[PDB]
């Protein structure tokens, strides 16, 4: 574990919310204004950094999987999520999120509402 | 491009050996894990002398050859033979030199420390590869289905393995093993089908009985009552013709073959069924993570392709496990390549670029560096 | 030097599996130093493997072999199989004939040519073109053998060549009028050992289907006269009619060189 990918260094530094979309075997940071918008044919990865009472941090890894997406993107979403958890010293609990069947907490992150849409980047195969 | 489209992946199975490039739908090559050694001295018309054959040539000329199986029950036994399998894979199958192609390899669940380092020592010094990695077979299958938690059931030709996984890491302490798979059920089919009245003498009979098993056999839930259905002379028969114009009819034995997976006493074994293995596999894990495993019950390998298998497992583990528990058996239609598929993705990731334990790491730290 | 071209009907695994039959097949094979078997319908060379086991059980190097892949545009293929004694002779080069494959493929089963080295005979080096012709083009394939020999001259420059096998070259398949076109029979270069008179059929019928042609001056001189003829194994071992036919329908056309 000596990963030096641009997005990894920026991740988990301060409290907030970070989103990346799986774009042909690689992560790309979604614009902050487009948060809460997901293409049904793609796989995404989210990380909720919450501040704690002791001064330390808390990380919650969520990966949203599209309905009409491909296997490469669905798989990659699981792979990156594990590599991050390890990058944060195994201090995060992962969450599997499906389209339509979102969890209790996952729905709570978006204070502007969750909005799906048709489309998405092509597969890497 | 130097590592994206030049990367390689390879599943090492007791029966077949799957291989291909990083970022393909299916593996480009799928040949049987065999090494045929000629018994008598002679040549094929056109060719000269042949020290030994590998793959299909070994399979198609097995009468005059003495075939050896390098991978015994999922694990590599004979290193000298396995060395030639990769040689055939690199040059003969894929038409690629190994010295400029990163090579990903798959290991069985509980592959000993030595076995990981031994194959690592081979690839770098004997084949001179630029970089390589040793992933697990059951782990790739979980990543193939797009998740990081749950229990996998890889049942190939050699062995069956229940592999509990949590947060990406596999749980070795909970892994279960069972020495029965594709080759055993076929050998059971062979015997119950001859016991039916028929005869499988020649190689055209001996080889086709495997083809029959795959196409006709089905996992019939509630075996007790499935006999009453078959005992009513119903249209649960299915005729099939040999290479020659001789037809055959398969009745009870069509579903009594895969039932051995759930009743080991069929073949005389005094072990537990796949349903019980899955329950006990979970029971050897932490109590706070069983709910994930019950719901994320993935399926992989070739000997899981029998129809009605999810139905059979679902009913059994739900009948054995808790009442209020949520169970769900997953089985992607490409589960006979789950192992390879997951690796094909894994290797093609941008982030995997740094997981490659290259010759730079090898020259200094030796074969012990990839051990982890 | 004992040579023989023997067509074994339905030479498969069910054939060799029979202990009673197998006994006599190996016995016949042991009679000759070089043997060419035809109609080998063994998809995975198990019977070929079994035959070699009985022959090489005492001595591993009693007989070496030369076999081809299954040949046949008719979707019903068979193999040519040589069984030769390494001590008496040795193979130098072997190749499958390339007629084309199209539509112009002259042969049903492309002849397998083998270059030998017999130091215990007049001819030290000589070729042996094996062929089992399809009864339909019995003439067309026999006519094309002349080209096979002509190709041997462009390859190994070896004018000494033996062209033998079940040519189906008599009776209904090749009648009197049909010999005119065949350049093999017309040109004086060739010398047909097995005559039209010969009966190379285990059945009551009288047909010289199995043939043994020989070309090249040295080769022709190596042959012992009055030796080139079939081998009635029915009368030889005192077999009954069904017993003899159970083995095969064609006799083995032998010849003794020196
Ligand atoms: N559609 C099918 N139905 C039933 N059985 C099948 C099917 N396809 C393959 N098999 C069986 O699965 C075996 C091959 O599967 P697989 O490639 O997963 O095993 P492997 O990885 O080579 O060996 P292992 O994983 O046990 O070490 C064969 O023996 C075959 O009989
Ligand atoms: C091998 O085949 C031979 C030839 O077919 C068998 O001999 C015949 O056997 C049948 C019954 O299977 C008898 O009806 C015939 O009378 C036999 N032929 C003759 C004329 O002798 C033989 O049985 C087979 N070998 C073995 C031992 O099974
Ligand atoms: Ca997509
Ligand atoms: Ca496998």
């Amino acid at each position: 574990m000596v990963v030096e990918h641009p997005e990894f260094l920026k991740a988990g530094k301060e409290p907030g919310l970070q989103i990346w979309r799986v774009e042909k075997f690689d992560l790309v940071p979604v614009p902050t204004n487009l948060y809460g918008d997901f293409f049904t044919g793609d796989a995404y990865v989210i990380l909720k950094t919450v501040q704690l009472r002791n001064g330390n941090l808390q990380y919650d890894l969520h990966y949203w999987l599209g309905n009409e997406c491909s296997q490469d993107e669905s798989g990659a979403a699981a792979i990156f999520t594990v590599q991050l958890d390890d990058y944060l010293n195994g201090r995060a609990v992962q969450h599997r999120e499906v389209q339509g069947f979102e969890s209790a907490t996952f729905l709570g992150y978006f204070k502007s509402g969750l909005k799906y849409k048709k489309g998405g980047v092509a597969s890497g195969f | 491009d130097e590592d994206e489209t030049t990367a390689l992946v390879c599943d090492n199975g007791s029966g077949l050996v799957k291989a291909g490039f990083a970022g393909d739908d299916a593996p480009r090559a799928v040949f049987p894990s065999i090494v045929g050694r000629p018994r008598h001295q002679g040549v094929m018309v056109g060719m000269g002398q042949k020290d030994s054959y590998v793959g299909d040539e070994a399979q198609s000329k097995r009468g005059i050859l003495t075939l050896k199986y390098p991978i015994e029950h999922g694990i590599i036994t004979n290193w000298d033979d396995m060395e030639k399998i990769w040689h055939h894979t690199f040059y003969n199958e894929l038409r690629v030199a190994p010295e400029e192609h990163p090579t990903l390899l798959t290991e069985a669940p509980l592959n000993p420390k030595a076995n990981r380092e031994k194959m690592t020592q081979i690839m770098f010094e004997t084949f001179n590869v630029p970089a390589m990695y040793v992933a697990i077979q059951a782990v790739l299958s979980l990543y193939a289905s797009g998740r990081t938690t749950g229990i996998v059931l890889d049942s190939g030709d050699g062995v069956t393995h229940n592999v509990p996984i949590y947060e990406g890491y596999a749980l070795p302490h909970a892994i279960m093993r069972l020495d029965l798979a594709g080759r055993d059920l076929t050998d059971y089919l062979m015997k119950i089908l001859t016991e039916r009245g028929y005869s499988f003498v020649t190689t055209a009979e001996r080889e086709i009985v495997r083809d029959i098993k795959e196409k006709l056999c089905y996992v019939a839930l509630d075996f007790e009552n499935e006999m009453a259905t078959a005992a009513s002379s119903s249209s649960l028969e299915k005729s099939y013709e040999l290479p020659d114009g001789q037809v055959i009819t398969i009745g009870n034995e069509r579903f009594r073959c895969p039932e051995t997976l759930f009743q080991p006493s069929f073949i005389g074994m005094e072990s537990a069924g796949i349903h019980e293995t899955t329950y006990n596999s979970i029971m050897k894990c932490d109590i706070d993570i069983r709910k994930d495993l019950y719901a994320n019950n993935v399926m992989s390998g070739g000997t899981t392709m029998y129809p009605g298998i999810a139905d059979r497992m679902q009913k059994e583990i739900t009948a054995l496990a808790p009442s209020t528990m949520k169970i769900k058996i997953i089985a992607p239609p490409e589960r006979k390549y789950s192992v390879w598929i997951g690796g094909s993705i894994l290797a093609s990731l941008s982030t995997f670029q740094q997981m490659w334990i290259t010759k730079q790491e090898y020259d200094e730290a030796g074969p012990s560096i990839v051990h982890r | 030097l004992k040579i023989a071209a023997f067509n074994i009907r339905t030479f498969g695994e069910t054939k060799m599996s029979n202990a009673t039959l197998a006994s006599y097949i190996v016995r016949i094979v042991r009679r000759y130093d070089i043997v060419l078997i035809q109609e080998v319908r063994d998809s995975h060379l198990v019977a070929v493997g079994k035959l070699l086991d009985y022959l090489n059980q005492d001595d591993p190097n009693t007989y070496h072999y030369v076999v081809s892949e299954p040949l046949g545009r008719n979707s019903y293929k068979e193999r040519y199989l040589f069984l030769f004694r390494p001590n008496k002779v040795s193979v130098l080069d072997t190749y499958q004939y390339d007629d084309g494959c199209c539509g112009n493929d002259s042969f049903s089963r492309e002849p397998a040519v083998v270059k030998f080295s017999s130091h215990s005979t007049k001819v030290k080096e000589f070729a042996i073109v094996a062929l089992h012709s399809a009864p339909s083009d019995a003439v067309a394939e026999i006519n094309s053998l002349y080209d096979v020999y002509l190709d041997v001259q462009q390859k190994w420059h070896l004018n000494d060549v033996m062209l033998m096998g079940d040519f189906n070259a008599d009776c209904s398949y090749v009648t009197s009028s049909q010999w005119s076109s065949i350049r093999l029979r017309t040109s004086s270069t060739f010398q047909w050992l097995i005559p039209d008179s010969a009966d190379t059929t285990a059945t009551s019928t009288n047909c010289a289907y199995d043939r043994i042609v020989v070309a090249g001056s040295l080769l022709q001189s190596s042959v012992v006269p009055g030796s080139a003829a079939p081998f009635d194994f029915q009368a030889a071992y005192g077999l009954s009619n069904e017993m003899a036919l159970a083995i095969s329908d064609h006799y083995p056309v032998e010849v003794t060189l020196t």
